[PDB]
């Protein structure tokens, strides 16, 4: 009745370690992505700025 | 044997793990988006400057 004492921690520990290993994954995904998104706006602004300055020239 | 152990192990409790999952899954689809997008705009700024120094 103990080969389930230490099993049932063993799995509580493996899922501990599963979670903290994908809310870190969350957390850099998100901080990849508002740079990403923000690096999208950046261009975004380029490119309307380049285009008018074609559409002005003739 | 005890694969009743681990698979029961990996059953109960699992609304959080497929939460995070999803959420971990959405997070890679926005960033694969995202950079098909930035890839799709610096074509433009490379065609777009190409054409000004003519
Ligand atoms: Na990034």
């Amino acid at each position: 009745r103990l080969r389930n004492r230490i099993a049932a921690s063993k799995c509580r520990k493996r899922k501990l370690e599963r979670i903290s290993r994908l809310e870190e994954k969350v957390k850099t995904l998100k901080s990849q992505n508002t740079e990403l998104a923000s690096t999208a706006s950046l261009l975004r602004e380029q490119v309307a700025q380049l285009k008018q300055k074609v559409l002005s020239h003739v | 044997r005890n694969k009743l152990a681990a698979a029961k192990c990996r059953n109960r409790r699992r609304e959080l793990t497929d939460r995070l999952q999803a959420e971990t899954d959405q997070l890679e689809e926005e960033k694969a988006e995202l950079e098909s997008e930035i890839a799709e705009l610096q074509k433009e700024k490379e065609r777009l400057e190409f054409v000004l120094v003519a």
